[PDB]
C-alpha cells in the first residue's frame, strides 16, 4: 500500500475511534426500536 | 495481538472504506425491506388511526 | 480524533461530492415510492374532498 | 461558509448546468405522469363539461 | 484549479448561479400557489 | 445578472440548437398523444358528424 | 467554444428575439385551444 | 435582420437531409394516425360498398 | 427561383437517384398492402365471378 | 460550416422561398380537406 | 460534390423533365383507377 | 437525346444485378399474394379432384 | 466519369438495355394477355 | 442486339454460374414443396392402392 | 474489361452458355409435357 | 464439343465437395419426406405386426 | 488525491457547514410531516 | 476409368478419412434411433418375456 | 484460372462423365426396384 | 510444528479478503434458511401480534 | 493389407487415443441411458424385492 | 496434397481393400438382421 | 510405492490446495441441500416443539 | 505388450491426472443422482423410523 | 509472495489469534440461541 | 505426424493388442448379461 | 513446478497430517450424527 | 518425447500409477461388496 508505520498507527487509531462511535449509535438506535416494538 | 495496526500494510485504506460504505448502505436497505414484509411493519399497520379512511 | 480533517487526503473530494448527491436524490425517490404505496398516501386518500366525482 | 464559491474551482461548470437541465425535465415529466394517474387529474375528470357525450 | 476556473470567473459564475436558482424557485413557488388555489391536495 | 449573454461562452450554440429543436418536437408528439388519449379527443367524438354511419 | 465577445453578444441578442417570437405564437395557440375546449 | 448568419453554424446539407426525412415521417405518421379514427375514407362504404 | 439549379453543388445525384427509386418502390408496395386490406379490394371481391366454385 | 456571407445569403434566400411555397401547398391541401370532411 | 457549373445545369433540366414524366404517368394511372373504382 | 449519360453516374454492373435480384424477388412476392386469394389456380378442383 | 466509363461505351450500353428492356416488356404484356384471356380478375 | 456476347465483359462468368445453379436448385425445392401441400399431390393420394390399410 | 476476358473468349463462352441453356429450357419442356399428360392443373 | 473447359473456371475440388454433400442431404431429406406419407415400409405391418 | 493540508482543512469546516445545514432542513421537514400525519 | 487413383492428388486423405469416420457414426447412430421409434423396436416388445412385471 | 493445363481438364472430364454416368446407372437401377415394389404413380 | 510456511504459497490479502466475502455470504445463506422454517422469530406472533 | 501400420503415418496417435476414449466414455453413458428407459431396467424393477414399500 | 504418384496407387489400394472389407461386414450383418426381423 | 512424495514435482501445490478447499466447500453446502429435502430434516420436523404455534 | 510404458511418453501425465480426478467426481455425483429417484433411495425410505411422524 | 520467514511467523500469529476471538464470539452467540430457542 | 517407421509398427502392434483385450472383455460383459436379461 | 525434493518431502508430510486431521474431524462429527439421526 | 519425459521416469510413473489404480480398485471393490450386502439390487 506505501504506507508508513505512524501513518498506520495513527490510521488505526482513528479508524477504531469511528468504528466505536457508530456501534454507539447503532446500540441507541436497537434500544429505542426494542422500546417501541419488541420482537424476540 | 498488540501489533494489529500492520494491517494497514496489507490492505489498502481507500477501497476499504469504499467497501465499508458501500456495504453497509446495502444492508440497512435489505434489512429495512425484509423487516417491512413480515408483522413488525410500522406503515401499512393502522397505528395511531386510519388516514385512508 | 481531532484530526479527522486528513480524510480527504485519501478520498477524492469530487467523486464524494458527486456520489453523495447521486445517492440522496435515488433515496428520496425510493422513499417516496415506498411511502406512496401504504395508507399513508396523501393524493388518492379523498382528503379534502374527491375531485372525481 | 462565505467561501462557497470555490465550489466552481472543483465541479465542472458545463457538466453542472447539463445535469441540472436534464434532471430538471426528467423530474417534470416523471412527477406530471405520477399526479396524472390519482384523483387529481384535470383532464379526464368531466370538469367543465364532459365532451364525449 | 481542476477545472482550470480562475478566482474572478468562480465569482463571476456563482453570483449569476444564485441570481438564475432565485428566480427558477420564485417562478416555482408562484405555480404551486396558483396550483394550490385551483386543486388542493394537502 | 446583466452578463447573461456569457452562456454562450461556455456552451456550445449548435448543440444547443439542435438538442432544443429535437426535444420540442419529441415534446410536441408525446403532448398530442396524451391529449388524444383522454376525453378531449377531437378525431373520434362524433363532432360535428358521425362519418362511418 | 472558441466564440469571441461580440459574438457571444449578437447570438444571445437573436436567440432572445426568437424565443420570444416562438412563445408568443405558442400563447396564440392555447388562446385558441382554449376559446375551443376548455380544460381547467 | 441578420438571421441569415444561421447557415454559418448549421450546415445545410445535413440540414436538407433531416428536413426530408423528417416531413415524410411525419406525412406517414399522421396518415395512419387519421385512418383508424372515424374519418377514415378507405372502408366507410362512400360511395358504394364494393364488397358486397 | 431560377437559381435552383445549384442544389446540385450540395447534394450528390448519385445518393438522390438512389433514395429516391427505394423510396417509390418501398412507397408502392406500402399503399398496396394498405389498400389490399379494405373494402377496395379487387382480387377477393368475387368479381366478375367467383372461381373457387 | 466553412460558407462565405453571400453564400449565407443566397441560401437563406432559396431556403426562405421554398419553405413558403410548401407552405401554400399545404394550406392549399387543408383547405380541400375540410371543404371534403370537416374535423373540428 | 464536385460537380461544375454546367453540369448542374444540365442533369437538373433532364432531373426536371423527367420528373414531369413520370407525375404524368402516375396521373393517368389514378384517372384510370378513379374510372374503375372511385374512392372519395 | 442526352439521357444516355446516366451510365456515367450509376455503374452498370450493380444495376444489373439489383434489377435481377428485385425482379425474381417480385415474381415470388405476387405469386405468393396471388395464391392467397381465389384467384388460385392449384387448389380450385379444376378440371377435377384428385384427392377424392 | 465517376464508373470510368467512357462516352460511346455508355452509348452502346444504353442501346442494348433498352432493347433488353422492351423485350422483357413484350413478354410481360403477352403473358399478362394469356392470364386474362384464362382468369379475368378486374 | 448481335452484340450481346460483351455482357462477359461486365459480369464474372464463375460467380453467374454459381448462382444460377444454386438458384435453379433452391427454387426446384421450394416448387416441389408447394405443390405438395395442394390436392396435385402424388404421394398421399391413395393411387393405384393405399398400402397403409 | 472488368472480368479480364478477351472478346473471342466472351464470343466462345457465350456460345457454350446459350446451347447448355437451351438444351435445359429442352429438357424443362419436355418434363412439364409429361406432367400435363399425367396430371392436369390448368 | 469444347465443354471440357469447365474446369478451367470452376475448381474441381470444390466441386467435388459440393456435389457429395448436396447428394448425402437430398438422401436424407427425400427419405424423411418419404416415411412421413402412405409409403412408409417400417410402421405399415408388413408382412407382419412384431409388436403384438 | 494532491490536496495539500490547508486546503483539506478549509473544506472539511465548509463540508461540515453544509452537512449540518441540510440535517437542519430535513429535521424541520420531518417535524412538519409528523405534525401533519403522524405514523408512529 | 483406370487412372482413378489419382483422385488422392486432389483430395487430402486425412480429412477424407475423418470425415468418412464421424458420418458414419452419426449415421450409425440416427439410423438407430429412427428403427427404434417405429414398429421394428426390440427392445420395448415384450419378447422373449416381459420383465418389469 | 484454377492453374489446371488444357490437358488435366480433359483427362478430368472424362473421369468425371464416367463417374456421373455410373452413379447414374445405379440410380435408375434402384428407382425401377422401388417401383416393382412399391408403384407410387 | 512448520505450518506457519503456509503463508508463503498463499498470498495473505486475497485469504483475508476471500474469507471476509465467503463469511459475509454464508451468514445471509443461512438466515434465509432459517427464516424460512418453523424457527422463524419475526412473523411468528411471540410476545403479541402488531398487526392487530 | 500387410501395410496398414503406414496409418500411423497420417493420423496423429496422441489425437486418436483421446478421441477414442471420449467418444466410448461417451457412447458408454448414452447406451445405458438408452437402456434405463426401457423395460430392460434393472434399478426400478421390484427384483428381488421392493425396498420403498 | 503434395503425394506422390506411388503413394497415390498405394493409399487408393489400401482404401479399396479397407472399403470392401467394411462392406462385407454390413452385409453379413444386414443378412442377419433379415433373419432375425423381416420388414420388407 | 514410497515414492508418492514426488507428486508434488508435477502438480503446483496452490491450485491444489485451492481447489481442495473450493470443492469441500461447494460439496458441504450441496450435501446439506439434499440431506434438507428428505424426511432427514433437523429444522421444520417439529422437534422438541413447534413454535409456529 | 510388455512395453506400454511408453505412453506416457505421448500423453502428458500432469493432464490425465486432472481429467482422471474431475471425470471420476463428476460420475460419482452422477450415479448418485441416478441411484435416488430409483427405489434403491436410502434417505427417503423410512428405515429405521419416520423422523417427520 | 516474497514474504520472508518473520513475517510469515507473525502473520501466522496473529491469524490464529484472530481465529480463536471470532470462533469464541460464534460460540457464544450460539449459546444464546440455544437456550433463547433449541432446534435439536 | 513426425513419427518414423518402426515407430508406426510398434505403435501398430500395442494398438492392435489393446485393441484386442477392450474387444475381448466387451464380448465377457455382453454374455453375462445375455446370461442374465435375454433381450433379443 | 519448481520446487526440489526437501521442500517436496515436506510439503507431503503437512499435507498429509493435516488430511489425516481433517479426515479424523469428519469422522467424529458423523458419529454424532449417527447416534442422533440414524439413516440405515 | 513430446511430453520431454525421458525412459526412467517414464518407467517410474507407470509402476506407481499402476498401484495407484490397483489401489483404488480394491476399495471400490470392498465398497461395493459392502452395497451389496445391505441392497441387493440385481
Ligand atoms: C421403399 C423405399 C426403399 C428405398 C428406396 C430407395 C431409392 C429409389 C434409392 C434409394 C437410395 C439409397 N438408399 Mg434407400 N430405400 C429404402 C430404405 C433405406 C434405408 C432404411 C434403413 O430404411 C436406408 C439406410 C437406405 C439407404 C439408401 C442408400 C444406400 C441410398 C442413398 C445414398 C445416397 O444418397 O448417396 C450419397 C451419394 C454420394 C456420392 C455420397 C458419397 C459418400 C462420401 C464419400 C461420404 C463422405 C462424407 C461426407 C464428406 C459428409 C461429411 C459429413 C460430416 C463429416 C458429418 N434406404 C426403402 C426400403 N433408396 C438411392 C440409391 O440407391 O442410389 C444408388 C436411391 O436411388
Ligand atoms: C421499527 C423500525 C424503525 C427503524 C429501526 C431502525 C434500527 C434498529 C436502526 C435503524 C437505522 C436507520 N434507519 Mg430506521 N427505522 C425505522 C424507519 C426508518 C425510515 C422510514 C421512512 O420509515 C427511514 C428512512 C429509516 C432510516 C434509517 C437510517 C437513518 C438508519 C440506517 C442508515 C444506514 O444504513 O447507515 C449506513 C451508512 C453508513 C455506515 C455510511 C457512513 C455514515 C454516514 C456518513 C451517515 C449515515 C447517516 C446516519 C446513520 C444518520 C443517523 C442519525 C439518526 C440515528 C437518525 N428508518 C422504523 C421506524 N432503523 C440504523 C441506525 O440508526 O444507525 C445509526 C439502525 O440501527
Ligand atoms: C393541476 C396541475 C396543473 C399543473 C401544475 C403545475 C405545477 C405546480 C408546476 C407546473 C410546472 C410546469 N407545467 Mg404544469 N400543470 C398542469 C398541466 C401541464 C400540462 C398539460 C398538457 O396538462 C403541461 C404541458 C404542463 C407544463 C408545465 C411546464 C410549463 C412546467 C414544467 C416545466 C419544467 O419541468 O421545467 C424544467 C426545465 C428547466 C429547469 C430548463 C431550464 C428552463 C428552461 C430554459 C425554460 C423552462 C420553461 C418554463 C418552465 C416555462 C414557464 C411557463 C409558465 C410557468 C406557464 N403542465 C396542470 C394544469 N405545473 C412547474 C412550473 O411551472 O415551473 C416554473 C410547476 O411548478
Ligand atoms: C384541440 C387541440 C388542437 C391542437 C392544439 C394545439 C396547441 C395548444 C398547440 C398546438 C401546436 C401544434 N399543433 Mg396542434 N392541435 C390539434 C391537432 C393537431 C394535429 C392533428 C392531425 O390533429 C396536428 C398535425 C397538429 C400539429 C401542431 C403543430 C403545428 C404544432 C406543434 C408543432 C411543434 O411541436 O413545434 C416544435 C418545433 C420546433 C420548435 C422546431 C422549430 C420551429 C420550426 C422550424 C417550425 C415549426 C412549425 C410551426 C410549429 C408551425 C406553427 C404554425 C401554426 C401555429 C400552425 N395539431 C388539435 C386540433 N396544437 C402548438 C403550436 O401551435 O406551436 C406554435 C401548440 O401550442
Ligand atoms: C381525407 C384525407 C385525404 C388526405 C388529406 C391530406 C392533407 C390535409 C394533406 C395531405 C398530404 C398528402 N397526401 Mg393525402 N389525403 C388522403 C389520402 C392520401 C393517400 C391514400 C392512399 O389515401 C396518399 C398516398 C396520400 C398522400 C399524400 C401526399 C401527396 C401528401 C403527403 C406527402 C408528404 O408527406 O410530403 C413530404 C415530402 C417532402 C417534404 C419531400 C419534398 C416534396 C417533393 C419534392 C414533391 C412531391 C410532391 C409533394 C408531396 C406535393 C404533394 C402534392 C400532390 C401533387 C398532390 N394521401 C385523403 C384522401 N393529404 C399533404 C400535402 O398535400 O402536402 C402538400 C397534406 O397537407
Ligand atoms: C393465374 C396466374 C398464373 C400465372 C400468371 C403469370 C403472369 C401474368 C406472369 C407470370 C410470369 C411468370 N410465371 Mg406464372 N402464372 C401462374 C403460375 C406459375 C407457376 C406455378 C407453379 O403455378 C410458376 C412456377 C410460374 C412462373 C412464372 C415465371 C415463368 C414467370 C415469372 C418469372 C420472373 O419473375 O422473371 C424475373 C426474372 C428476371 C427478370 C431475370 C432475367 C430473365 C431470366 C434470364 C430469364 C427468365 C425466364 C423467363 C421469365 C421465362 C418466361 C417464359 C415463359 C413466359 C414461361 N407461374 C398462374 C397459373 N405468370 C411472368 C412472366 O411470364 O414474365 C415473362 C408474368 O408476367
Ligand atoms: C406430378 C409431379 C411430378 C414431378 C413434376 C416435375 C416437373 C414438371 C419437373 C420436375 C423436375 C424435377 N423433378 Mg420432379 N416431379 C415429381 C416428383 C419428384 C420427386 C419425388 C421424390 O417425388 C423428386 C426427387 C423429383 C425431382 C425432380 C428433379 C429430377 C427435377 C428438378 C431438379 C432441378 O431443380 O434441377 C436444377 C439443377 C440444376 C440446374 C443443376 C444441373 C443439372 C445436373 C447437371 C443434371 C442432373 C439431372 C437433371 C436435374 C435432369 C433430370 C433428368 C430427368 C429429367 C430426371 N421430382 C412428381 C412425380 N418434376 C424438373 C425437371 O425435370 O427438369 C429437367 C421439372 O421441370
Ligand atoms: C442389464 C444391464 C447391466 C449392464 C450391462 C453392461 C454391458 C453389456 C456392458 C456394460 C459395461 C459397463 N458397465 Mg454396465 N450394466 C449394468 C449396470 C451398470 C451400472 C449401474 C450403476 O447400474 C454402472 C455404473 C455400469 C458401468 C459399466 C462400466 C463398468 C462399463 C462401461 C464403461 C465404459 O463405457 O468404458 C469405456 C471407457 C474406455 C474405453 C476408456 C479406456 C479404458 C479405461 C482406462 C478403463 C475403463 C474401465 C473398464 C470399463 C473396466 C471394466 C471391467 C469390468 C467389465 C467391470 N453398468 C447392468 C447391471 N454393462 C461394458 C463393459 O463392461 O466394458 C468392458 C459393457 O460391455
Ligand atoms: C446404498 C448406497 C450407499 C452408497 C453406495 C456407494 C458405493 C457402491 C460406492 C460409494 C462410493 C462413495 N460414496 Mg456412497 N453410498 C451411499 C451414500 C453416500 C452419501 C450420502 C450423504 O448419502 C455420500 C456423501 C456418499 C459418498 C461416497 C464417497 C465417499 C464415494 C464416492 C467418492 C468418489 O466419487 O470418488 C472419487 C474420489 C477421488 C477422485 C479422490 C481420490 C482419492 C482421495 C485422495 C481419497 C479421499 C477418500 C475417497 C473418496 C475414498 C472414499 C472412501 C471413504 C473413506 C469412505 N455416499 C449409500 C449409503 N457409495 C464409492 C467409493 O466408496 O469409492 C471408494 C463407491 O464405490
Ligand atoms: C513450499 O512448501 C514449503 C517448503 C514452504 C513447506 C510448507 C508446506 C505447508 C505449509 C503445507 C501445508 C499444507 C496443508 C495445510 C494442507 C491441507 C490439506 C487438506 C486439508 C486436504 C484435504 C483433502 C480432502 C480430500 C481430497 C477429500 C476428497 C473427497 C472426495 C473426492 C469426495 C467425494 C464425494 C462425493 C462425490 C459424494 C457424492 C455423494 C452425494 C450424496 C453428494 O451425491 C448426491
Ligand atoms: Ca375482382
Ligand atoms: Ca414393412
Amino acid at each position: 500500500t506505501g504506507l508508513t508505520d505512524d501513518e498506520a498507527k495513527e490510521f488505526h487509531a482513528i479508524f477504531m475511534q469511528s468504528m466505536y462511535a457508530w456501534f454507539g449509535l447503532v446500540v441507541i438506535a436497537h434500544l429505542l426500536a426494542w422500546l417501541y416494538r419488541p420482537w424476540l | 495481538n498488540a501489533n494489529l495496526y500492520k494491517i494497514w500494510l496489507i490492505l489498502d485504506p481507500r477501497r476499504v472504506l469504499v467497501s465499508i460504505v458501500a456495504f453497509q448502505i446495502v444492508l440497512g436497505l435489505l434489512i429495512h425491506m425484509i423487516v417491512l414484509s413480515t408483522d413488525l411493519n410500522w406503515l401499512d399497520d393502522n397505528i395511531p388511526v386510519s388516514y385512508q379512511a
